């Protein structure tokens, strides 16, 4: 028709004419297109599609509905895909079958659909509530999902993939992170995970933390990644912290004796995720309070201000157990460090005997022996091999094994539910924190609002946060109220006034 | 009818009903009077009601501090004006619920700001977002509470925002600097907004102190932030294929 | 006999100003430094002035002339140090 008109009309014509064969051959067919547009779909008949998606481009009203179409399709889609997953292998299947998924629909909007920035859109649309496949009456466990993911690949691992294979692979991953809805629910759960990799070592290199914490910093603005940064820039300095601590003790006058040198990893307390969740009051070993004091001393010369915060329930280190045939080597946690301490003591030992040694909480005192009686290294001399008040044991010389080195590990790199539901309560504290910042903020505009607008637009201002609950914000209303600053109005509670 | 009030005080319910008719007797009696129909309520009942209430707040708050550090004698203080806006709203006629509020702080904040003061300081530089809501409310009244912590806050994140902006490593000094900035900015204007009301005396106490931390010159050197910003703009708006969207860089 | 060599070991920093305390020497302002606190019939009692800066911190001034010769930075924010006052 075109060619038709280009040989015979005003060039003027040329848009009306065309415009007007659309609106008698596909504008009056509209619903005849729109009958097979659900199956053109589902079928995924590609040049098909495009020769529809064609005419419907032209059409006022004919690509919105397709929209929809394809985005209930991309939904049903992902949610097959992400169904059949096991329950080994999550995290990994987990974000390559959204990338499948993922990649295979940028494949198609953008060949066969002419890359409409609508259709790209329609796929984050659809694809954002297929990776928040929230099953009803549960959680979402997609944030602990990627955090798994990204743990599993960042700790050096007995496959080894190379290094050059996580930056594209991580590339990826930020794609689906793209679609969470849940950030802040992931930066928990992160950072816990950066902690067991960093004070721990088990990380697969320094650089590559860096370049994982930096593609988030391009993910989520700064002030997402803040705080992992300053996790990364105390444990990249605490190399130079423990030399120059090393120059401190050749600056005295005197020599000091005390265990190897030290590599103390001063963490930020502000911004890491490590809390003092125990209170049991640990003693330091004699042959270790020294060490301790004078590095606390030397903080005071080279910093100023600090007091601080000795942390013991993730204090490693090792032990010489010179009673066997030949030396052997073990990590041991500071715990079950001083614990080891009476047996140089005294063979014979009682639960109490331990009460006057390390005066700590008599849960975190079970453990320490709980990790000891299942690794045979004790013998719990009392019948019953159980708990119990005397607990009388000594040195269980029969542990003869051919490993040299070998670790004490208690459960750490695996998640206990009761913290990660502390996480998670935490996490909704945090939303809670942030949710009444933006109700006071929008009262702080214009002081009169309807419910409905206040609750509508503080889900679009943390829709890059959460997806906040309408009974959650109910509940920072009443707690400025019984802070008094926040006053609903007595004539109407849809309206909202200040104090 | 102070001691059924003064036991009220002390834990028990007295009748209330019975206590209600009799203060407002006080004043029903005057109702055929022109002038001054609470005069015989005030100058019978309110003006030795006020000396017997800050003979005891007094001597409450002084009770206090001895076995309660700031941390939790604020939390009680609060606890005590909460009972104050139910006791005189049930004991009292109306015209008297500002006078018995107002002469209750005057003994339990109002008499003791050089311990309030003296604990201001350890608060924001320990950021307890809970106790520090406390210190805002109890300060808000008393006419000399306010330009107190209002130094304090101003003092802090003026040694906040310096550390963010300090050591900045020159292989991307602009956005280091500026996003150090931003979130100062940022968590200091939630904090506000949170726990101090949103007040306009504490946002002029940042932007004041924000301006020092931007200005902050080198010694023998000039401010670095003019050319700072200027780099960061070049940062984002130059054709760069480090991803930087269009709706990101807006 | 049990030896304890290694001691791999985690301690948060935080930040403990309290008011008008001298933070490098730990005591208060308006005492003597703790260079000072020491023989202190050799001392004047006097030379323990109270600097100022841009920082806006206080110390006698025996520690930040004392700290200078190690690094020429605040202690309490990671900037260079300046006299404004006596
Ligand atoms: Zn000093
Ligand atoms: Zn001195
Ligand atoms: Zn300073």
């Amino acid at each position: 028709e075109e060619i038709r008109c280009r040989k015979y009309l005003h060039p003027s014509s040329y848009t009306k004419v065309i415009h007007e064969c659309q609106q008698r051959m596909v504008a009056d067919h509209l619903q005849f297109l729109h009958a097979e547009c659900h199956n053109i779909i589902r079928q995924e008949k590609k040049n098909d599609m495009a020769n529809m998606y064609v005419l419907l481009r032209a059409v006022s009203t004919g690509l919105p509905h397709m929209i929809q179409e394809l985005q209930n399709h991309i939904h049903d889609e992902g949610l097959r895909a992400t169904s059949n997953l096991t329950q080994e292998n999550m995290p990994t299947l987990f974000v390559e079958s959204v990338l499948e998924v993922h990649g295979k629909f940028v494949q198609l909007i953008n060949t066969v659909l002419n890359g409409d920035q609508h259709f790209m859109s329609a796929l984050d649309k659809a694809l954002t509530s297929v990776v928040n496949y929230r099953e009803p009456k549960s959680v979402c466990k997609a944030p602990e999902l990627l955090a798994k993911y990204c743990d599993n690949l960042l700790k050096k691992s007995a496959k080894g993939m190379t290094e050059n294979e996580v930056e594209d692979r991580l590339t990826s991953f930020i794609t689906v992170f793209k679609y969470i809805d849940d950030k802040d629910v992931f930066q928990k759960f992160y950072a816990r995970m950066l902690a067991k990799r960093l004070i721990h070592g088990l990380s697969m290199s320094m650089d590559s933390e860096e370049a994982m914490i930096n593609k988030l910093k391009q993910a989520c603005g700064y002030e997402f990644t803040s705080k992992l940064h300053r996790m990364y820039t105390d444990m990249s300095v605490s190399a130079d912290l423990n030399n120059k601590f090393n120059n401190f003790i050749k600056n005295q006058d005197t020599v000091i004796d005390l265990g190897i040198s030290f590599q103390i990893y001063v963490l930020q307390a502000g911004a890491w995720p490590l809390t003092q969740a125990p209170s049991s009051t640990f003693a330091i070993p004699q042959e270790l309070e020294k060490s301790v004091q004078m590095f606390e001393l030397f903080y005071s010369q080279h910093f100023s201000g600090r007091k601080l915060t000795w942390l013991h329930y993730l204090c490693t280190g090792e032990v010489k157990m010179n009673y066997l045939g030949k030396p052997y080597v073990a990590m041991v946690t500071t715990y079950q460090m001083a614990v080891l301490l009476a047996f140089n003591n005294s063979e014979t030992v009682s639960y109490k005997e331990l009460q006057d040694s390390t005066q700590m909480n008599e849960k975190e005192l079970t453990k320490t022996i709980k990790s000891l009686l299942d690794v045979k290294m004790i013998n719990h001399d009392s019948e019953k091999e159980d708990i119990d008040a005397e607990s009388s044991f000594s040195l269980n010389m029969n542990f003869s094994s051919k490993r040299t080195k070998f670790k004490i590990t208690t459960s750490m790199q695996k998640d206990t539910p009761q913290e990660m539901e502390q996480t998670r309560s935490a996490v909704d504290e945090d939303r809670k924190m942030y949710l009444q910042a933006a109700i006071v903020r929008i009262m702080k505009a214009r002081k009169v609002l309807r419910h409905n607008a206040l609750i509508q637009e503080v889900i679009s201002q943390s829709r890059a946060r959460f997806n906040p609950s309408i009974s959650m914000i109910k509940k920072c209303i009443e707690v400025l109220i019984d802070k008094q600053y926040i006053e609903r109005s007595q004539a109407s509670a849809d309206e909202y006034s200040y104090v | 009818l102070l001691r059924e009030i003064k036991n009220d005080r002390g834990g028990e319910d007295p009748n209330q009903k019975v206590i209600h008719g009799v203060i407002n007797s006080f004043v029903h009696v005057e109702q055929y009077k022109k002038k001054f129909p609470l005069k015989f309520y005030q100058e019978i009942f309110e003006s030795p009601f006020l000396t017997e209430t800050g003979e005891y707040y007094k001597q409450e708050a002084s009770n206090l501090l001895q076995e309660s550090n700031c941390s939790q004698y604020m939390e009680k203080v609060l606890g005590r004006l909460k009972d104050e806006e139910i006791r005189c709203r049930k004991y009292l006629h109306p015209s008297s619920y500002t006078k018995v509020i107002h002469e209750c702080q005057q003994r339990m904040v109002a008499d003791h700001l050089q311990f309030l003061h003296a604990e201001c300081h350890n608060i924001i530089r320990q950021e307890k977002k809970n106790d520090m809501a406390n210190m805002y409310v109890l300060l808000r009244a008393v006419s000399t509470g306010l330009p107190h912590m209002i130094q304090e806050l101003q003092n802090h994140i003026h040694d906040e925002g310096l550390r963010a902006t300090s050591n900045l490593t020159q292989e991307n000094m602009p956005t280091l600097f500026v996003e150090s900035v931003l979130e100062v900015h940022g968590k200091f204007v939630q904090l506000i907004n949170t726990v101090l009301n949103g007040d306009q005396h504490f946002m002029s106490a940042l932007d004041k102190a924000l301006t020092s931390v931007v200005n902050y010159r080198e010694p023998k050197s000039v401010c670095k932030a003019p050319e700072l910003l200027a780099k960061y703009c070049d940062n984002l708006l130059k054709k760069s294929a480090k991803g930087m969207t269009e709706n990101e860089v807006e | 006999r049990f030896e304890v060599k290694k001691w791999n070991a985690v301690a948060l920093w935080a930040w403990d100003i309290v008011v008008d305390n001298c933070a490098i020497c730990r005591n208060h302002i308006m005492d003597l430094c703790i260079e000072c606190q020491a023989n202190q019939a050799s001392a004047t009692s006097e030379e323990c002035t109270v600097a100022w800066g841009v920082c806006n911190h206080a110390f006698h001034f025996h520690c930040i002339s004392r700290w200078l010769k190690t690094r020429q930075v605040c202690p309490l924010d990671n900037r260079e140090w300046e006299f404004q006052k006596y």
